[PDB]
């Protein structure tokens, strides 16, 4: 949420996607290869989490008939120690694995934007708000291989340059 | 040209180490609250005590002749169960409870404890089989005829196993000091209890209390645990009840408390008295008391964990 | 155009994951230092017992004589304080410590023990009010005349309210066999008590002592925890010390030792020997015992949190 | 403290500020909106550690008559084990909050510098020390419109284009 | 791992270095200033994670006779439970620390190449995959130039804009 | 001009937040798994008890001659030790052995206990030196000559020093009623001990045992610890081990149980009974257990930390 002051709540297709505008019509087409890295990570993320543990725990108190009430303390007492570190790991790391998620979303975003700027060398100018000007009419096909990273960076360089 | 992200109308507020309600385009909850009210027990030999307290499998109480050498990966005790027909109780119960709940199962052995000069078959109306029974794993020792003395006495038993055997032995409380000398005689009683391990001897004390069952005699229970090759004896002239049979552990098992129904259909390994967490999540706010395998206990009710990226709609 | 941030002159060091020494523009302390050397209890039910120590608010020594229906959310033992007047002690006297600190005060009821062939006023000068007296909260059943024996007695109580009543009895051990005769005549001396969670009987023991206020005779103290409708007996024949009144637990409190003074003022719910720890830090390096409602202990006396900027001056 | 060789001691009135130097005069005035992001992302740092514990806990010891030499050894043994834990974590969570802190407040500059590149488009060109050349004499009207996000990114261009 | 498809298995001097292609020849040289950055941080890690405890722990157990079963029970339960809290410490450091080095090498590659792109201003061009585009043949001296930070970005500028 | 970074063929596998198996150009060992099968004792006073009991060199039996007044930084506990000549145990064995261990050491003295009226020179062939003997710091009360009576006795040892005293006593169990007469006459017996924190009597109990080396008595050894000023008092019988000399803690030292050799050539803060743990990692995978200054123990028996950056080769 940079420089793209809002989302496309449009976009059903992918994470990220391109919305052209020339003159020969619309387009709103997702991009798999940053949303899949971006789900990857995520996955990755619920692949650590989600966790099963091979540590038994048995039973020290006893609910039908109370313990000794010395040894019942100690064992409430260390219970209630554990159970505060365990709430106190829990909340850090819901936090920081949410605050490493949002950052992430937000860099793979930025990351393919200066990739898309790279490939317009000369040929385009940044407007400001996350948008590209480009000085010369690129129709569909150019806008297809500009999806692709297949647009020659020198093949329409000229004509740009001029405008 | 412009790229973007998505957005959605409606997305879910998380947490953050900044902030507190940020809101984010898909996010799954890592504290498990969904609790199955059964003992999931799918593929695991299984004990329901019921009736049978734990610790009368190793006694034998009249609702405990069916658990005399139960087998199980898993022991549920509930709470209408009673390990004593006649009123006494266990002197370090909840150890050897504790002990049995993982024990696998027992397997009873004869001691081979022969008599001469006194009774053997001592019987009451709260142990009630047939007529009027008693412990089906010990004997109720007392004197001959018409009250009359009890010899000093020796007993040895030596464990021939490889494991460590459960040896439990019985003082009786009577009363009365006239009901202790008609059944067992007059004078000042002794049980001396020796192993490698153990050096401990015990005194009766006869006197009234309340009457549980109808009776107010109370039967005070002991136990060691003798090592292979070691050698156990009891020298004992009175309120003596004698182990008959000993107990040896099967292998490997875990014990809860339930009072919910058993199922075969579902599979868990994490027990509460509830029922049976059964969850991936890695936290629970179930039962801080849950044993098995579990999710570990927190006190918060929710923690939302991100799994889609901020979300900023028009 | 130049853009930029701030700096200053003089920053603070911090400690982060890669360095030891990072001078950042603001940091704030984590760990708590300060301690108020006073126990703040503004807004609690506060009972401070000075010279009467906890246990004896259920026995009543004369330092007790005015805790015996306390009423707190706040409980501070001191240092001074005694639970005896004539020398003696409890058996689990710790874990009963531990149950009046939370007990939120007691309430006391008569049992209603009378007593037909044996005398009931034994007193003595350690505890002294008037002239010589005895536990207020206890009776020291002798015999009748110049020595004489004490009768098998039986008693028995019933706990007739909701909430578990503590039961406490003593046995009386003389300086030697002779006053033990004396007081209750000779021969072996018995004590049993039973419940339906409890069975213990016990036995005196006559002997010398070293000498505590001018007295060589201890005194054993015995509690037991009565539950709801369940009743509780005594069979006893000599050097026993009767209850007179049961107790009851008020609600919830808690319970600190401690040697400052109460203050009024303040308010707080960290305590600990030395005060009170008022923070809002997560951590406090004061006292690893501390009780109550604290910020964890750790052994770091200080833990500085950037709150600005790195610090880059010119 | 990437190409800002240093910091500015003389800017008392914010975190993060313009320093302008035309033929006008001289300008130093804090950006009240990035300051404000940082000022407020530190304070929600500071409400989710600065934390009130609803847990009591109770006497297991005693101080004035030691309790029983096993049950104390085995109480000291957790409660030691305890104050370890705690203190690992408090050391880690102190480091990792200022690590994040810092490259937090870097984050922000630096997302700074490149709007306030993107407002001048051609009509200025990066130095290299975080400063940027116009070439076009700008007035402090067009200094006032730079700061706050109004400045013409084509009504100046030609003219610096030539320079 | 960016627009930098691969690394360099050549470069055995650095962490990081320079591989220009001129008319005069070839060149490969390690940068000393970020890698020993980078190399400072790692071992700044190093030495906040290998680390001596003062707190020394006594036993409580006994594996020649075997203590009392409850107690042992009670002792074995809060080990267990000590352990289970150490080893989720411990992986998770692992990772976290693992993740922050990953992003903290690729932070400096980056920042190290938008360095070398603001000290070309216009005499260069990005090409797309890490590297630069020189509208003038830049001899060697002016390579060690552009490798220590003193090439001057004026004194090439209009011969490189005319090409 | 192009500018990258480096990269190897082969590279090592890490784990992080996101991914399981990323390779990265070097990486570090977090969890200790090296082992030294040594007892590193490098500058520290080192006793091994070998075949004494730790609790032995408190009472004295033939193996302890030799650790009666030993002093230590470290204590090694061996498999062979014994803590008896003549059989017997401590009641809190457990808990004077981890007072005995981390008190760097004992100092005994002469309580100065005299006596008239009885015998002093009990001995037992199960305790060799030059023929039959006893425990050197304890001595076995019994009668005059053929049987004949034991005189209720009376004696008090007073704690000058100004730190707490270690007071060691037994009672002696024989292997018959018969036997306990001819040593100390008939009638009950009673053994009293008090002091300022203590207040408990003990009774014999005579009865046959296992033979533990050819002998069927057992002798009980109990202890309290004294504060400065503080009086015990013993009122006996008869059945009593009378303590000779009491001990007191040197300072401090810390107690392992180990089977391996001493090596004073590497130094060492972290033990078990393997070897020694000597390490910088932060974590451990060899023993749970192990005591003193340690990396704290893990499950996980490897976690790779990365020392380099992500590699990608071509
Ligand atoms: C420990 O807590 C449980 C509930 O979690 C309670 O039932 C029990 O009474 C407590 N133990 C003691 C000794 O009060
Ligand atoms: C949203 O999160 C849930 C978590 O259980 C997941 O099952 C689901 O696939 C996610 N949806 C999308 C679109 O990623
Ligand atoms: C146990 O005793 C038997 C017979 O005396 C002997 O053969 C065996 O080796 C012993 N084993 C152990 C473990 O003591
Ligand atoms: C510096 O930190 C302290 C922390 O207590 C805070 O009160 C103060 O407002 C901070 N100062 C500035 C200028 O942010
Ligand atoms: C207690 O006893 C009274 C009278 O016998 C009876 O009315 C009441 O229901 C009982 N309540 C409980 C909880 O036992
Ligand atoms: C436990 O530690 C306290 C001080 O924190 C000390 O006073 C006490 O003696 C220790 N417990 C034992 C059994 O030594
Ligand atoms: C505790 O665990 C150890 C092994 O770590 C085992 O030898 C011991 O028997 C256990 N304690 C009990 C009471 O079973
Ligand atoms: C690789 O890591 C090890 C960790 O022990 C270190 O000793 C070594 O110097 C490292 N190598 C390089 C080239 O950094
Ligand atoms: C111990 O007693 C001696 C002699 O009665 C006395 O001088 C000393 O002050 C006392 N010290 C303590 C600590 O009780």
């Amino acid at each position: 949420a940079g420089f793209i002051e809002n989302g496309w709540e449009g976009l059903i297709d992918g994470w990220y996607g391109f919305r052209h505008q020339n003159a020969q019509g619309e387009g709103t087409a997702a991009d798999y290869k940053s949303t899949q890295s971006a789900i990857d990570q995520i996955t990755g993320k619920l692949n650590r989490l989600i966790e099963k543990t091979n540590q038994q725990f048995e039973l020290i108190d006893n609910e039908f008939n109370e313990v000794e009430k010395q040894i019942g303390n100690v064992i409430n007492w260390t219970r209630d120690s554990i159970t505060e570190v365990w709430s106190y790991n829990a909340e850090l790391l819901v936090a920081m694995e949410n605050q490493h998620t949002i950052d992430l979303a937000d860099s793979e975003m930025d990351k393919l934007y200066e990739r898309v700027k790279r490939q317009l060398r000369e040929n385009a100018e940044e407007d400001g708000t996350g948008c590209f000007e480009i000085f010369h009419k690129c129709d569909d096909d150019c806008m297809a291989s500009i999806r692709n990273n297949t647009y020659d960076h020198s093949k329409y360089r000229e004509e740009a340059m001029q405008n | 040209i412009c790229l973007g992200h998505h957005a959605v109308s409606n997305g879910t507020k998380v947490n953050t180490l900044t902030e507190r309600g940020v809101e984010v385009v898909n996010a799954t909850e890592t504290v498990e609250r969904t609790n199955i009210p059964r003992i999931c027990s799918k593929g695991k030999r299984t004990v329901d005590l019921g009736q049978c307290g734990l610790l009368g499998t190793i006694t034998g109480p009249p609702q405990c002749d069916q658990f005399l050498e139960f087998s199980a990966d898993l022991i549920i005790e509930r709470r209408e169960g009673s390990d004593v027909c006649y009123p006494g109780k266990f002197v370090n119960e909840e150890a050897l409870r504790q002990i049995l709940r993982e024990s696998g199962g027992i397997d009873k052995e004869a001691m081979g404890f022969t008599y001469s000069g006194i009774r053997t078959n001592g019987a009451t109306s709260a142990c009630r089989r047939s007529g009027s029974s008693f412990y089906a794993e010990m004997k109720w020792l007392l004197s001959n005829t018409d009250n009359a003395a009890f010899p000093q006495m020796t007993k040895s038993y030596k464990n021939t196993r490889k494991s460590p055997a459960l040896i439990v032995w019985g003082i009786h409380h009577s009363g009365s000091t006239a009901e202790q000398t008609k059944l067992y005689g007059s004078g000042n009683k002794l049980v001396t209890v020796g192993s490698s391990n153990y050096q401990q001897s015990f005194v009766p004390s006869p006197g009234a209390r309340p009457q549980v069952n109808g009776l107010s005699g109370r039967i005070d229970f002991h136990w060691l645990m003798l090592n292979p090759n070691d050698t156990v004896t009891f020298s004992f002239n009175g309120a003596f009840i004698a182990p008959d049979r000993a107990s040896f552990l099967r292998g490997k098992s875990m014990g809860i408390q339930s009072g919910v129904q058993v199922d075969a259909n579902c599979e868990g390994d994490c027990y509460h008295s509830g029922g049976t967490i059964i969850s991936n999540l890695p936290f629970q706010n179930i039962d801080s008391r849950a044993v098995g395998k579990c999710p570990r206990y927190v006190k918060q009710r929710s923690l939302l964990l991100a799994t889609g990226m901020k979300n900023v709609p028009e």
